[PDB]
RNA sequence: UUAAAGGUUUAUACCUUCCCAGGUAACAAACCAACCAAC
């Protein structure tokens, strides 16, 4: 028993081959079986022929008799077909409205999540269909993770280097930090976890969360978890007020916090607020600023990853009372300076998949660009708050979509919050960028920020760009441009002060080669978000859509605080780059 | 051959009036098969006979209770009613009497089995239902004796043991009487020949066995069901010490059962227009129906109300899913309408009204929500007294 | 059984036979109007029989299934229904000794062991703050479970002892607050 | 029932019937016409009532032998289970301390109740109270069945470990007290 | 009011018997499932 996903009509008929088993009203279920390949009908019992040794599972061939369901070959004389008169017999048959068009639901429930069109339908459909699309996309990702083979430690060549034998007949997952494995210790009759691990080409260089002395026998698989049903929408209904509702602003605020006071009042004027924060603008400065601005308000800080919420705790520890703050951790080393698992504390810090069921005066979403409609819906089902604050940036990276192969996911399709602010504009905006010099700011303001991003620093004259195709080589799951690295090596010899820089690239293999050749610390652009360095060296290494991602490139070259060197393969972004150009040595 | 087996010790979960954790015996399958291939045919005849002393298999509906009570009143001179119950029948019964019951049950194989076959069947029975090895909570223990409730022939063996105890009580009552004071020549000669046949003869005398059986049937009429018994006896002979009284039962139990019985288990009735005080936990009341006075059994109303209020599974807590549960209870509680006490009839009337309310509630969840009507007309008789009155009328 | 086409056939036959009987036409001709008439009930009182059995299959199929949607749903929500029923009956009982501890436990005061019935045994209670300490304990007495219990010991959450006169409001924060209190029934 | 031969005869008789009825020759001619179809409706009767009642028995036969096959597979499963259970419980027999005591029997028959008494290598005592613990299982080593046993493990009713130092007189009321003490036969 | 009986097949009508179909009701026997009571 449930509610029809297209009608909200009470129903018990679930599409049997449809992975999330959604409740479909008799008319809706009839259309879903007659217009797709879904032929299994699940009700309280299945509408499967209960005759011995029968495989008939299509409802349009089934007849109800006596007290059961039979195929035409096995049916008794007296019956009426389960599929007749434009509806399927079942619970709540009379109370049924139906839908004029079933195309969107069919497209979402039949898609393999490999096309950008699937995501555009998922993020542009109705709220209930949005929820179903989120459920089926996460379930499809979870099952696809199981499609990868088992990697077992055959030989431990040294520390930080292993030798892995892979399962036959199954694909090997790409070796990058986006694929987090888990070890398993061989026992008498079962297996036990030995931690979470990441892998990279060497042999294979492994980086586990907890150091161990693993030997021959340990194996790694990508951990999967049960996909929970959704009930709450991705966004609560918008409400606009004439006064600040449920909050009391402080009468004494510091000049560190005065710039956002007007934005702190707008947070009180609406049910939910969308906030865009450029690199180095003080997104943590703002969100923790709402805490002191409303001292009596109970605020829950939530984020998708452990890293961001800990960074919020780090900035909270700098400005907020340690006794009133709490860090919720499920039963990964994270923030451990607040009291652990204290739901009823005034200031609660936790991630999406571990938030408890509670209420608060304000709930703070950080890093909303990596958030999906699933994470949006889950927390709203967990937290009921008077005010809702979404902080993130469309011009920054999204959560990776492994199944996506065709097309590029525009920011206005990452999630519901990203869709509004990319269309109706952000509710507030901080126009001051404090980290990068003006030249990076002016380049990234025109590219993605509508020229709305202002710089706080002046021009640094250490932002340097070079156009160099080089030679691109490909390994199993990444790309390498050794001549691009060689140019950087020649640059370092003539500019020894640039050896304090951090090497960044959109490919892990490029970082692996550059680390041994240059010796600089290496970071992928996806992992570099939320960090900062004085100098960085960026190599595009390709001209692919992965490297030319205007959200990624915004993230890539903006991790430098003083100076930057960009070896570019794409002419379009090179021309957009307002840096001082060089000639190839 | 001999096949020792293991019988598991399960723990029951049911409604009761005293806090004892009653347990039952999960006997194995081989013993079940081999004991069936004997006592299926032995006992299906017992369960299908009407008018005998053992009333196993006789229903109380459609006038069965009246027929049984009138049969047990079969021509007694100065009738009184008496009843008793053994304190611990299963856990204190000696092995000798169980062996005796098994032997009298196997007496029916005079043709199909030779002596060796009978002995080995008896050995198998003694090995797996008398002194078997019981598994109580994951450990094996040796059973001292008694009887295992959960085998094929528990009730019939209990009936045999009950009849044996009654006959022993009668014999002890007759042989212990003075004898010089007995004023009836026939009874004095009966006593003399009873002593001769007990302690002066090594072989069975069928003539005196028939004579004494006729005497017992004439003056001491029994009705036996497992360990329950109701007896109609000549009061004058019992007062004179010529048939077994209740103290004769107590002495026999004391010296042949290692058990002392008290008045909490036994009762007497001097007016037989009221029926037995208790038999199978049913009270008997003489009512009038259709120009005839009949006997109807009614239960303790507390039992019916407790069965209504407390349930085994949580699904039974919702009335609409289990309505036949209340129909059966109303069938069992109908005879309370005739009781002089008003609350007893109020129980049955309350049950009928609750059944009506349950039917209306079931109809409402349907019509309102998923628009369908299933009231029918065969349901309307479930809250009328005719359907239940027909259960106690002798026409089937 | 009115919305069927062979109903229209039966109606035509009935009209024809009514005309034949009201007219008194012939002997064999009206036999023809009763030949194709009594058969019209052989494809009516039949096709309106299987379908009429089908309908009662329906109403009662829709029934063996609402009560399973119901049976399998009811045994999946026991843990909240039982608790709500418990507290509804407990509130309906309206006993002072039960209500006192109900309110004490809803705000601050939970005992650490079964409340003893004898006049000797020990009782250990948890006091979370001073506000409850005012309501319950007054001096060397302790009113709880509608009974009087003399305190023999009060120790803070850090397992350090505390005396029965320091406790006040000026050492408000100079006391750890999850005080535990030991008492004996009077 | 359409691929039956009598359908063709019924159809051709009916076709001639409708053709001559539209023609409408006479009763003297249509008598044979309306008798041939009246016997063709009787033929298709027979053979169609000789067929649709065999589809029931064939279906019943298929179901019955389905059921018998299922039973015959379950029998093999239970046979394998019983045999493997016997063979795995035989391997704990301690086939050296049992052979010696068996060989000393005059006939080879020994009572069952003395087999675990003189051969088993583990003893598990169950203790209801401390006073019974004092007289039976006192200390780290005790004696029973004319043998000496040494304690290795003690658990309470909750199957949690208890050290031998916790079993005192005054500390007894703080223990679940069907204590299970397991020990090995020492030599 | 129209000699008699007998003869044949065919058409019509009635009655009777058998057989083959279709529906209604009853009775019983089996099987399956849920529930209640007693020792
Ligand atoms: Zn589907
Ligand atoms: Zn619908
Ligand atoms: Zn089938």
């Amino acid at each position: 028993v449930g509610a029809c996903v297209l009608c909200n009509s009470q129903t018990s008929l679930r599409c049997g081959a449809c992975i999330r088993r959604p409740f479909l009203c008799c008319k809706c279920c009839y259309d879903h079986v007659i217009s797709t390949s879904h032929k299994l009908v699940l009700s309280v019992n299945p509408y499967v022929c209960n005759a011995p040794g029968c495989d008939v599972t299509d409802v349009t061939q089934l007849y109800l008799g006596g007290m059961s369901y039979y195929c035409k070959s096995h049916k008794p004389p007296i019956s009426f077909p389960l599929c007749a008169n434009g509806q399927v017999f079942g619970l709540y048959k009379n109370t049924c409205v139906g839908s004029d068009n079933v195309t969107d639901f069919n497209a979402i429930a039949t898609c393999d999540w490999t096309n950008a069109g699937d995501y555009i339908l998922a993020n542009t459909c109705t709220e209930r269909l949005k929820l179903f699309a989120a459920e089926t996309l996460k379930a499809t990702e979870e099952t696809f993770k199981l499609s990868y083979g088992i990697a077992t430690v055959r030989e431990v060549l040294s520390d930080r280097e292993l030798h892995l034998s892979w399962e036959v007949g199954k694909p090997r997952p790409p070796l990058n930090r986006n694929y987090v494995f888990t070890g398993y210790r061989v026992t008498k009759n079962s297996k036990v976890q030995i931690g979470e691990y990441t892998f990279e080409k060497g042999a294979v260089v492994y980086r586990g969360t907890t150091t161990y002395k693993l030997n021959v026998g340990d194996y790694f698989v990508l951990t999967s978890h049960t996909v929970m049903p959704l009930s709450a929408p991705t966004l609560v209904p918008q409400e606009h007020y004439v006064r600040i509702t449920g909050l009391y602003p402080t009468l004494n605020i510091s000049d560190e916090f005065s710039s956002n006071v007007a934005n702190y009042q707008k947070v009180g004027m609406q049910k939910y607020s969308t906030l865009q924060g450029p690199p180095g603008t003080g997104k943590s400065h703002f969100a923790i600023g709402l805490a002191l601005y409303y001292p009596s308000a109970r605020i829950v800080y939530t984020a998708c990853s452990h890293a961001a919420v800990d960074a919020l705790c780090e900035k909270a520890l700098k400005y907020l009372p340690i006794d009133k703050c709490s860090r919720i951790i499920p039963a990964v080393e994270c923030f451990d300076k607040f009291k652990v698992n204290s739901t009823l504390e005034q200031y609660v810090f936790c991630t999406v998949n571990a938030l408890p069921e509670t209420t608060a005066d304000i709930v703070v979403f950080d890093e909303i660009s990596m958030a999906t409609n699933y994470d949006l819906s889950v927390v709203n089902a967990r937290l009921r708050a008077k005010h809702y604050v979404y902080i993130g940036d469309p011009a920054q990276l999204p959560a990776p979509r492994t199944l996506l192969t065709k097309g590029t996911l525009e920011p206005e399709y990452f999630n519901s919050v990203c869709r509004l602010m990319k269309t109706i504009g952000p509710d507030m905006f901080l126009g001051t960028c404090r980290r990068c010099p003006a030249e990076i700011v002016d380049t990234v303001s025109a590219l993605v920020y509508d020229n709305k991003l202002k710089a706080h620093k002046d021009k640094s004259a250490q932002c340097f760009k070079m156009f160099y195709k080089g030679v691109i080589t490909h390994d199993v799951s990444s790309a390498i441009n050794r001549p691009q690295i060689g140019v950087v090596r020649e640059f370092l010899t003539r500019n020894p002060a640039w050896r304090k820089a951090v090497f960044i690239s959109p490919y892990n293999s490029q970082n692996a080669v550059a680390s041994k050749i240059l010796g600089l610390p290496t970071q992928t652009v996806d992992s570099s978000q939320g960090s900062e360095y004085d100098y960085v060296i960026f190599t595009q290494t390709t001209e692919t859509a992965h490297s030319c991602n205007v959200n990624r490139f915004n993230v890539a070259i903006t991790r430098a605080k003083v100076g930057i060197l960009c070896i570019m393969s794409d002419r379009d972004l090179y021309d957009k780059l307002q840096f001082t150009s060089l000639e190839i040595p | 051959n001999v096949i020792p087996t293991i019988t598991q010790m399960n723990l029951k979960y049911a409604i009761s009036a005293k806090n004892r954790a009653r347990t039952v015996a999960g006997v194995s399958i081989c013993s079940t098969m081999t004991n069936r291939q004997f006592h299926q045919k032995l006992l299906k005849s017992i369960a299908a006979t009407r008018g005998a002393t053992v009333v196993i298999g006789t229903s109380k509906f459609y006038g069965g209770w009246h027929n049984m009570l009138k049969t047990v009143y079969s021509d007694v001179e100065n009738p009184h009613l008496m009843g008793w119950d053994y304190p611990k029948c299963d856990r204190a019964m000696p092995n000798m009497l169980r062996i005796m019951a098994s032997l009298v049950l196997a007496r029916k194989h005079t043709t199909c089995c030779s002596l060796s076959h009978r002995f080995y069947r008896l050995a198998n029975e003694c090995a797996q239902v008398l002194s078997e090895m019981v598994m109580c909570g994951g450990s094996l223990y040796v059973k001292p004796g008694g009887t295992s409730s959960g085998d094929a022939t528990t009730a019939y063996a209990n009936s045999v043991f009950n009849i044996c105890q009654a006959v022993t009580a009668n014999v002890n009552a007759l042989l212990s009487t003075d004898g010089n004071k007995i004023a009836d020549k026939y009874v004095r000669n009966l006593q003399h020949r009873l002593y001769e046949c007990l302690y002066r003869n090594r072989d069975v005398d069928t003539d005196f066995v028939n004579e004494f059986y006729a005497y017992l049937r004439k003056h001491f009429s029994m009705m036996i069901l497992s360990d329950d018994a109701v007896v109609c006896f000549n009061s004058t002979y019992a007062s004179q010490g010529l048939v077994a009284s209740i103290k004769n039962f107590k002495s026999v139990l004391y010296y042949q059962n290692n058990v002392f019985m008290s008045e909490a288990k036994c009762w007497t009735e001097t007016d037989l227009t009221k029926g037995p005080h208790e038999f199978c936990s049913q009270h008997t009341m003489l009512v009038k129906q259709g120009d005839d006075y009949v006997y109807l059994p009614y239960p303790d109303p507390s039992r019916i109300l407790g069965a209504g209020c407390f349930v085994d599974d949580i699904v039974k807590t919702d009335g609409t899913l289990m309505i036949e549960r209340f129909v059966s209870l109303a069938i069992d509680a109908y005879p309370l309408t005739k009781h002089p006490n008003q609350e007893y009839a109020d129980v049955f009337h309350l049950y009928l009204q609750y059944i009506r309310k349950l039917h209306d509630e079931l109809t409402g969840h349907m019509l309102d929500m998923y628009s369908v009507m299933l009231t029918n007309d065969n349901t309307s008789r479930y809250w009328e007294p005719e359907f239940y009155e027909a259960m106690y009328t002798p026409h089937t | 059984f009115s919305s069927l086409p062979s109903y229209a056939a039966f109606a035509t036959a009935q009209e024809a036979y009514e005309q034949a009987v009201a007219n008194g036409d012939s002997e064999v001709v009206l036999k023809k109007l009763k030949k194709s008439l009594n058969v019209a009930k052989s494809e009516f009182d039949r096709d309106a029989a299987m379908q009429r059995k089908l309908e009662k299959m329906a109403d009662q199929a829709m029934t063996q299934m609402y009560k399973q949607a119901r049976s399998e749903d009811k045994r999946a929500k026991v843990t909240s229904a039982m608790q709500t029923m418990l507290f509804t009956m407990l509130r309906k009982l309206d006993n002072d000794a039960l209500n006192n501890i109900i309110n004490n436990a809803r705000d601050g005061c939970v005992p650490l062991n079964i409340i003893p019935l004898t006049t000797a045994a020990k009782l250990m209670v948890v006091i979370p703050d001073y506000n409850t300490y005012k309501n319950t304990c007054d001096g060397t007495t302790f009113t709880y479970a509608s009974a009087l219990w003399e305190i023999q010991q009060v120790v803070d959450a850090d397992s350090k002892i505390v005396q029965l006169s320091e406790i006040s409001m000026d050492n408000s924060p100079n006391l750890a607050w999850p005080l535990i209190v030991t008492a004996l029934r009077a």
